[PDB]
């Protein structure tokens, strides 16, 4: 994956989650190839968030 | 680790703050901005300490 730096204060911050979403629906293979790497964005997401 | 348990734990601490904050502030009837402010502040400082 190509590096996101995302600390997720705002809601705004969906926006990532949406891209890798879209990302999930129009690519699912190459999402498929890095998705550990996203998982690590998500991470930061879920902890800040829930 | 994936999260550092201090920065963590400044999150639980601000967290709490921030339900306090508010608790007083719908006690004094503040501005819904206001209270959006102060909560984008407690935000900023979670980040700033991650």
């Amino acid at each position: 994956l190509k590096k996101i730096a995302e600390s997720f204060e705002d809601p705004s911050s969906i926006v990532v989650v949406l891209e890798f979403i879209l990302f999930a629906l129009f690519f699912p293979t190459e999402f498929n190839r890095i998705k550990g790497d996203i998982q690590n964005v998500l991470l930061l997401f879920f902890s800040r968030w829930y | 680790t994936v999260t550092n348990e201090f920065a963590s734990r400044f999150r639980t601490i601000v967290a709490t703050l921030a339900n306090v904050v508010n608790e007083r502030a719908v006690q004094d009837d503040m501005q819904k901005a206001t209270r959006s402010c102060t909560k984008q502040w407690l935000r900023h400082l979670e980040t700033q300490f991650d």
